[PDB]
RNA sequence: CCGAGGGUAGGGCCCGUGACUGGGGCGAAGUCGUAACAAGGUAGCUGUACCGGAAGGUGCGGCUGGAU
RNA sequence: UGGGAGAGGGUGGUGGAAUUCCCGGAGUAGCGGUGAAAUGCGCAGAUACCGGGAGGAACGCCGAUGGCGAAGGCAGCCACCUGGUCCACCCGUGACGCUGAGGCGCGAAAGCGUGGGGAGCAAACCGGAUUAGAUACCCGGGUAGUCCACGCCCUAAACG
RNA sequence: CGAUGUCGGCUCGUCGCAUCCUGGGGCUGAAGAAGGUCCCAAGGGUUGGGCUGUUCGCCCAUUAAAGCGGCACGCGAGCUG
RNA sequence: GAAUGCCGGCAUGAGUAACGAUAAAGAGGGUGAGAAUCCCUCUCGCCGUAAGCCCAAGGGUUCCUACGCAAUGGUCGUCAGCGUAGGGUUAGGCGGGACCUAAGGUGAAGCCGAAAGGCGUAGCCGAAGGGCAGCCGGUUAAUAUUCCGGCCCUUCCCGCAGGUGCGAUGGGGGGACGCUCUAGGCUAGGGGGACCGGAGCCAUGGACGAGCCCGGCCAGAAGCGCAGGGUGGGAGGUAGGCAAAUCCGCCUCCCAACAAGCUCUGCGUGGUGGGGAAGCCCGGGUGACAACCCCCCGAAGCCAGGGAGCCAAGAAAAGCCUCUAAGCACAACCUGCGGGAACCCGUACCGCAAACCGACACAGGUGGGCGGGUGCAAGAGCACUCAGGCGCGCGGGAGAACCCUCGCCAAGGAACUCUGCAAGUUGGCCCCGUAACUUCGGGAGAAGGGGUGCUCCCUGGGGUGAUGAGCCCCGGGGAGCCGCAGUGAACAGGCUCUGGCGACUGUUUACCAAAAACACAGCUCUCUGCGAACUCGUAAGAGGAGGUAUAGGGAGCGACGCUUGCCCGGUGCCGGAAGGUCAAGGGGAGGGGUGCAAGCCCCGAACCGAAGCCCCGGUGAACGGCGGCCGUAACUAUAACGGUCCUAAGGUAGCGAAAUUCCUUGUCGGGUAAGUUCCGACCUGCACGAAAAGCGUAACGACCGGAGCGCUGUCUCGGCGAGGGACCCGGUGAAAUUGAACUGGCCGUGAAGAUGCGGCCUACCCGUGGCAGGACGAAAAGACCCCGUGGAGCUUUACUGCAGCC
RNA sequence: GAGCUAGCCCUGGCCAGGGUGAAGCUGGGGUGAGACCCAGUGGAGGCCCGAACCGGUGGGGGAUGCAAACCCCUCGGAUGA
């Protein structure tokens, strides 16, 4: 049946995307810890 | 005149729509309209704080004309007489001989291609726009201001209608559509004569999608709920109220007045609604 | 081909009968009340509506076939 | 043809008394109610009195053994739309009339539908009293209904 | 109770005998026929239906008779639900 | 050495189940170390409103070519979406951007909030919506509306000429709109031709024929032709469109009015550029100077913003046109022509799937367009086929049980069973016919029947054309032929009677319940006079609503019919300036602590003193409630009638052993041979009842009951058959479970149901196919039950508090 | 975290074919005028049948599955909430 994962890039990168963080305090402290453990990539990649 | 049908579907048996004869143009006009929002009972912080709303046919808010003492003295012509589906009742288009195009809601037994008029020395004509001070007491009046030069508030929808009682002072007698006898400054235009499409109430809306067409979504009774729900929730099998008749909030809803009792038009109220 | 009639299916009218149920007529001496004929003890009767164990009572309008 | 009477019918208006309710004034210990009384209402200021306000219904006197309509029935007052009828004159058509199975229409009250409206009245119901009982007659309340619009019902001691 | 699936039905049997029938007996208030009661006997047999989830029970039609119990109220790693 | 321990390695089950749709295969010839599996041909089968082709999401080199086969591929592999390397995506016209707005987002101003942050008019962003200029063919192993060929169009810059009051983010017009039905005329596409072009073919008994087979077009600027859309012209007045305005709006007059004129679209034609079949031959070459015509069907697409009618009344903004304002009229704008300029991003490939979403090359999920022909009444239904694409990445045999999917069945015909569960039956079209009841629609396709093909003759009317032929669409009459059978295959109701519940179409427990539940129109109560009530929010602000009591919130009930009775004592709600109770605050009689004293400091009664409660009413479609005992009639029996205690009041109409009735399978009646169910009645209703509505109700229902007919493998009672498995052979090869095991029956014993102890009995060793009685078999640290001073959801006149309101 | 799911908002798209034949409109009758009756035209409807599409009634299979909800046969809606 249907399930859960349909993806679309435009709705990826407008939820989870780089810009979206920044904008929030969650956001940016979300990037804050990526940014500290040491991550490769803050923010799911999608070709767009 | 409202229209009945032969019972060729279920729901045909009791549905009955309006009769639309006293309508003469079936177009609104472009330039007195404009893009309507369907909110669907939802505030700016995107809830549902209306239930049970949304899904209703799109149409275009027609611009109406609530402060006539805009245009004192110029005779407009009554143009058309048009359905408006933002209201229970009917709007006119005038053509003023000034040139300018506005919508008013139609009285009752108001006539394509009349002269209407506003102002103090306005004759006591369907139609007109006088303030409240200088209609002769015991006429019914629609479209009245509350406060003045704030905008018509009472007596808007279809088949109502106020009386004035009488005056006393910088305050006229008004009695309104629900049976109260409030005071309002004489100073506050109102038209002359009730609200037309009266036979507004018989419609019997006959089916279920009819309410839905209307914007209104499906109602659903507390008693029919959960405790998480509702004061009415719970229960095995059925089950009476069980306590005060309540709201979902908890509030009772049999008889517990909500007015503040401390507000201040109270001083302006003379009597509580009748019935 | 038509054809007596036989078969299948569905109707229409009448008759008889049916747990039970509805009032009806009748029946020497049953129970409760007293509505009506006297102004019958609230003048009666009436069409209707509603109620009441029962006769009846009452609202509305009508009749005198009602008294002094 | 010219005249006349009339609550004839329908529409639209409108006028005064009355009762109830609301507001002010003034005022105090009872009012109300009956065969008597109790209910009930009244020191939380009733009743009785004056002024103001709203609302519905009904038309005192005239009024009559009266007048109109085919019957049911019709009553303040004005206006508009309208029926019947009678009288004068002897002008016109020349039996064109009478009745009426069916048909159609009208049809008091009560009742029904959808709306409105609601002062007084009042089936239902409640209470007091009477009483053996009193699902009554008497008394205090009181809902439909009584009123309007439209739409049904079509019965009657619809009787002279 | 770190699980022994819980009624009844179907299927498949198997055993007990306190025997419903068939076989053998004694007593009979056993004339015959047909019954009653008890004793021996478990080899075989012990029907089809209406009603109810029912076991059971009543009822229809038969029958030589339409037996009563055990097998985790036998049998859901065999079915049903 | 044990923690259903942790991490890892390796075992067991096991050469076992399986190897993923039952659409299906076979042979020959190649390649190569090796071939059922790759290549090629031939034959067979499968999809064909797809299993074909073209877009979009999403995926991201998977595309092409060479070279490979360790692993990936459920087997194999020479093959591949795999490995290695090289190659491949070309735009002014397609899509997006340098254009516009939608919800929403953001947000100068402004507002608000401890902080963070929340709002918010404009404005900005935001598209699969608006606007916008390319069609056809050829070329590559791989891209093409992108390269190339032909014929077209757009914008920006500069220039010449002509013309004009030029001029905008400002005013106006326009853009600009729904649902259903639908006219004319076209095209898309298709059917036929005895007309034209073509490699050929004559079989196996006939046919050298009006034979068979194949094809018979696509694109196109100006002009013209047909069909539509859009649109009045003039002038006078002008206070309105937030300055102006010659435009727009309103008023008068003039002529034009169903036209016409102008403007713009589509279709046709059109200079010209293209395409061009089978067959034969090695994608190509031939065919071929290929031919390129006539008739017919004909859209849901085009003309398009057409027309009609309806109610629920149907985005915005820019482009474009118009009006003018500063400014300027050596400029600037409109037109025509010329030259020049024209950027960024996507372009491979897959795309109902082996490349997307499902951990997999997974029978599942995935929006748009094209979707050919014949037949069956129609059609996207169904069968068979075109183009195209496939035979589903294990095979070969065998012909057991048993399982699945399927076919048939003597006599019976529901006897099956909880139940006709399941499977039969019926099955589309035309005509005949058709009941109670009803809200007059319906019930209804009620029921029940008749017809159905192929040939000949006669004939009626329609579309085109022209009025004829010709094709084409509806038919009507007569006479015949064949079969068991003429919707001969495929697709396609079993019917009726009577109850309960819900009026109905609708909605629901995604993944055990689709229902009698939810919703529903409709009735009532109540709240709310607008800065409404109510809801969200700390607030600002939103919603309500750009609504105004014929409106909005809340609550019960649930179309409709006839109806809804008594109780206000308690509880809620409503009304009541009296009375009483009452907090801070006021008052300060009267005392106290200290101090030499002035004074400072504390306690402090009467009395004034809200809401709330008390108290007086009202109020039920507010929460709710609606008795008991004793007696009585001229047969018995039963009590209309009485008597008495109690109540706030003692259950009204109507219903009733009921979705409710315990005793109960109540009693009687019907249906049956027989009826715990069913239906009709009765009424001592354990324990109905009137908007948690009462009693009915035509219609409706994958709801739950009872009955009957039809028809049956459901059964008596089973038999045979088909294919997919099971079975044997080659290939690949799991799992849960498992203390170790050299793992029999009985009767005992034992923590009370023993393979493991005792006694006796039986028993050579190891398998394979099977059946499931046991291993208190596996699975899940029992969901029941208890226990824990464990948890959580829910409730209230439990405690306590908080928001909110007073 | 609303790329599943529930609702709402904005903007688009989708619903073969066949049946029934509401009001209206026209004509005829009718009447003082009417109501009304009949006929044709008309093409209404949470109308009827049935694909796509959306569902998920009954049964069977599947149950270390093709699949952590699937397959086959039946069945519901299908211009509307
Ligand atoms: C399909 C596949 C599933 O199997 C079933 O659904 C069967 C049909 C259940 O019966 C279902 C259905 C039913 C009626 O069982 C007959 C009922 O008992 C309950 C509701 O579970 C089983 C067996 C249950 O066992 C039962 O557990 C019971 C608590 C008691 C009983 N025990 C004493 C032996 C035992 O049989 C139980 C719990 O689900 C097993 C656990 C381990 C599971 O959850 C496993 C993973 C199952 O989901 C499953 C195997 O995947
Ligand atoms: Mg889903
Ligand atoms: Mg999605
Ligand atoms: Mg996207
Ligand atoms: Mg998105
Ligand atoms: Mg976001
Ligand atoms: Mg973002
Ligand atoms: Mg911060
Ligand atoms: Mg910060
Ligand atoms: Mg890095
Ligand atoms: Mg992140
Ligand atoms: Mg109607
Ligand atoms: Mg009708
Ligand atoms: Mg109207
Ligand atoms: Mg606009
Ligand atoms: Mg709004
Ligand atoms: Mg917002
Ligand atoms: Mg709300
Ligand atoms: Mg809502
Ligand atoms: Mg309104
Ligand atoms: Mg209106
Ligand atoms: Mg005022
Ligand atoms: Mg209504
Ligand atoms: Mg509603
Ligand atoms: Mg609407
Ligand atoms: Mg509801
Ligand atoms: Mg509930
Ligand atoms: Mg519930
Ligand atoms: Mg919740
Ligand atoms: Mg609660
Ligand atoms: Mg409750
Ligand atoms: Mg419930
Ligand atoms: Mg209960
Ligand atoms: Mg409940
Ligand atoms: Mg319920
Ligand atoms: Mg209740
Ligand atoms: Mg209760
Ligand atoms: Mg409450
Ligand atoms: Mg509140
Ligand atoms: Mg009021
Ligand atoms: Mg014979
Ligand atoms: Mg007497
Ligand atoms: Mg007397
Ligand atoms: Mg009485
Ligand atoms: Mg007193
Ligand atoms: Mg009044
Ligand atoms: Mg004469
Ligand atoms: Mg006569
Ligand atoms: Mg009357
Ligand atoms: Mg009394
Ligand atoms: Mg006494
Ligand atoms: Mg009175
Ligand atoms: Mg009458
Ligand atoms: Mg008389
Ligand atoms: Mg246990
Ligand atoms: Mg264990
Ligand atoms: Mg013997
Ligand atoms: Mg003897
Ligand atoms: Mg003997
Ligand atoms: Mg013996
Ligand atoms: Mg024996
Ligand atoms: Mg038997
Ligand atoms: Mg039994
Ligand atoms: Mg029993
Ligand atoms: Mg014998
Ligand atoms: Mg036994
Ligand atoms: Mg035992
Ligand atoms: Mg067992
Ligand atoms: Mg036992
Ligand atoms: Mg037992
Ligand atoms: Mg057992
Ligand atoms: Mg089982
Ligand atoms: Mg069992
Ligand atoms: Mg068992
Ligand atoms: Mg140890
Ligand atoms: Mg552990
Ligand atoms: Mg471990
Ligand atoms: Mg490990
Ligand atoms: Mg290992
Ligand atoms: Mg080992
Ligand atoms: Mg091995
Ligand atoms: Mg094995
Ligand atoms: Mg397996
Ligand atoms: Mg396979
Ligand atoms: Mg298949
Ligand atoms: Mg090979
Ligand atoms: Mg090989
Ligand atoms: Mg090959
Ligand atoms: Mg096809
Ligand atoms: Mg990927
Ligand atoms: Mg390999
Ligand atoms: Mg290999
Ligand atoms: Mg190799
Ligand atoms: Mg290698
Ligand atoms: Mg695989
Ligand atoms: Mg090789
Ligand atoms: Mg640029
Ligand atoms: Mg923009
Ligand atoms: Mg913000
Ligand atoms: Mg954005
Ligand atoms: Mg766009
Ligand atoms: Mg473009
Ligand atoms: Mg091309
Ligand atoms: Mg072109
Ligand atoms: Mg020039
Ligand atoms: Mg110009
Ligand atoms: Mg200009
Ligand atoms: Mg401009
Ligand atoms: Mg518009
Ligand atoms: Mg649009
Ligand atoms: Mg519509
Ligand atoms: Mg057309
Ligand atoms: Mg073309
Ligand atoms: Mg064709
Ligand atoms: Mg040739
Ligand atoms: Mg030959
Ligand atoms: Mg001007
Ligand atoms: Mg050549
Ligand atoms: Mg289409
Ligand atoms: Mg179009
Ligand atoms: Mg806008
Ligand atoms: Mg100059
Ligand atoms: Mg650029
Ligand atoms: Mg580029
Ligand atoms: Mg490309
Ligand atoms: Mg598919
Ligand atoms: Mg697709
Ligand atoms: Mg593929
Ligand atoms: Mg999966
Ligand atoms: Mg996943
Ligand atoms: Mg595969
Ligand atoms: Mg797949
Ligand atoms: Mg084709
Ligand atoms: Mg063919
Ligand atoms: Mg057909
Ligand atoms: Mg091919
Ligand atoms: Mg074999
Ligand atoms: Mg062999
Ligand atoms: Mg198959
Ligand atoms: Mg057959
Ligand atoms: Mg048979
Ligand atoms: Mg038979
Ligand atoms: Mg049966
Ligand atoms: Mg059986
Ligand atoms: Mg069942
Ligand atoms: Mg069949
Ligand atoms: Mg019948
Ligand atoms: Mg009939
Ligand atoms: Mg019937
Ligand atoms: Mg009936
Ligand atoms: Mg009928
Ligand atoms: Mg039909
Ligand atoms: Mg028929
Ligand atoms: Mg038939
Ligand atoms: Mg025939
Ligand atoms: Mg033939
Ligand atoms: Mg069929
Ligand atoms: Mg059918
Ligand atoms: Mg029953
Ligand atoms: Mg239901
Ligand atoms: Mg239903
Ligand atoms: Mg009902
Ligand atoms: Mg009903
Ligand atoms: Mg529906
Ligand atoms: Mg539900
Ligand atoms: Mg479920
Ligand atoms: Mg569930
Ligand atoms: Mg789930
Ligand atoms: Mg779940
Ligand atoms: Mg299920
Ligand atoms: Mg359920
Ligand atoms: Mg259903
Ligand atoms: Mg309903
Ligand atoms: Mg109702
Ligand atoms: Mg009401
Ligand atoms: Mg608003
Ligand atoms: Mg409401
Ligand atoms: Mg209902
Ligand atoms: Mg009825
Ligand atoms: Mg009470
Ligand atoms: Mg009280
Ligand atoms: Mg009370
Ligand atoms: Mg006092
Ligand atoms: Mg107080
Ligand atoms: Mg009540
Ligand atoms: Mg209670
Ligand atoms: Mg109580
Ligand atoms: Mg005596
Ligand atoms: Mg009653
Ligand atoms: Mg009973
Ligand atoms: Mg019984
Ligand atoms: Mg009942
Ligand atoms: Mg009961
Ligand atoms: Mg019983
Ligand atoms: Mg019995
Ligand atoms: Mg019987
Ligand atoms: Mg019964
Ligand atoms: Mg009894
Ligand atoms: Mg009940
Ligand atoms: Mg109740
Ligand atoms: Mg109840
Ligand atoms: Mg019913
Ligand atoms: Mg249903
Ligand atoms: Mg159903
Ligand atoms: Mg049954
Ligand atoms: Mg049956
Ligand atoms: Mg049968
Ligand atoms: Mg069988
Ligand atoms: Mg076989
Ligand atoms: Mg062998
Ligand atoms: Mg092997
Ligand atoms: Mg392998
Ligand atoms: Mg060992
Ligand atoms: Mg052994
Ligand atoms: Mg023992
Ligand atoms: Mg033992
Ligand atoms: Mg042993
Ligand atoms: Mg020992
Ligand atoms: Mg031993
Ligand atoms: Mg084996
Ligand atoms: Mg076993
Ligand atoms: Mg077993
Ligand atoms: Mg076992
Ligand atoms: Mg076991
Ligand atoms: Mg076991
Ligand atoms: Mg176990
Ligand atoms: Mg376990
Ligand atoms: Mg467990
Ligand atoms: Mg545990
Ligand atoms: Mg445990
Ligand atoms: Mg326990
Ligand atoms: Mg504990
Ligand atoms: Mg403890
Ligand atoms: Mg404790
Ligand atoms: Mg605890
Ligand atoms: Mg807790
Ligand atoms: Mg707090
Ligand atoms: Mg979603
Ligand atoms: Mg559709
Ligand atoms: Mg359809
Ligand atoms: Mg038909
Ligand atoms: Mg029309
Ligand atoms: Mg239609
Ligand atoms: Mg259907
Ligand atoms: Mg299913
Ligand atoms: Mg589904
Ligand atoms: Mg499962
Ligand atoms: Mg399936
Ligand atoms: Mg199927
Ligand atoms: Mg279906």
């Amino acid at each position: 049946m249907k399930r859960t994962w349909q993806p679309n890039r435009r709705k990826r990168a407008k939820t989870h995307g780089f810009r979206a963080r920044m904008r929030t305090p969650g956001g940016r402290k979300v990037l804050k810890r990526r940014r500290q453990k040491g991550r490769w990539r803050l923010t799911p990649a999608v070709r767009k | 005149a409202v229209k009945k049908f032969k019972p060729y579907t279920p729901s045909r048996r009791f549905m009955t729509v309006a009769d639309f004869s006293e309508i003469t143009k079936t177009e609104p006009e472009k330039s007195l309209v404009k893009p309507l929002k369907k909110t669907g009972g939802r505030n700016n912080q995107g809830r549902i704080t209306v239930r049970f709303r949304g899904g209703g046919h799109k149409r275009l808010y027609r611009i109406i004309d609530f402060k006539r003492w805009d245009k004192v003295g110029i005779p407009a012509k009554v143009a058309a007489i048009e359905y408006d589906p933002n209201r229970s009742a009917r709007i006119a288009l005038l053509h003023y001989v000034d040139g300018e195009k506005r919508y008013i809601i139609a009285p009752d037994g108001l006539q394509v291609g009349q002269q209407v008029v506003a102002g103090p020395d306005a004759p006591i004509q369907v139609g007109n726009a006088l303030p409240l001070r200088f209609i002769p007491v015991g006429t019914v009046v629609h479209a009245v201001e509350l406060e003045p030069k704030k905008g018509a508030k009472l007596a808007r929808a279809a088949g109502t209608s106020a009386q004035i009682q009488g005056r006393e002072g910088d305050y006229v007698i008004l009695r309104l559509p629900s049976g109260e006898l409030r005071k309002v400054h004489g100073e506050c235009y109102a038209t002359v004569g009730a609200v037309g499409n009266a036979d507004h109430k018989n419609i019997v809306l006959g089916k279920a999608g009819r309410s839905r067409w209307l914007g209104r979504r499906p109602h659903v009774r507390g008693a029919a709920m959960n405790p998480v729900d509702h004061p009415h929730g719970g229960g095995e099998g059925r089950a009476p109220r069980g306590r005060p008749p309540a709201s979902p909030w908890g509030w009772q809803t049999k008889g517990l007045k909500t007015r503040k009792r401390r507000k201040p038009s109270s001083r302006f109220i003379i009597a509580r609604r009748k019935k």
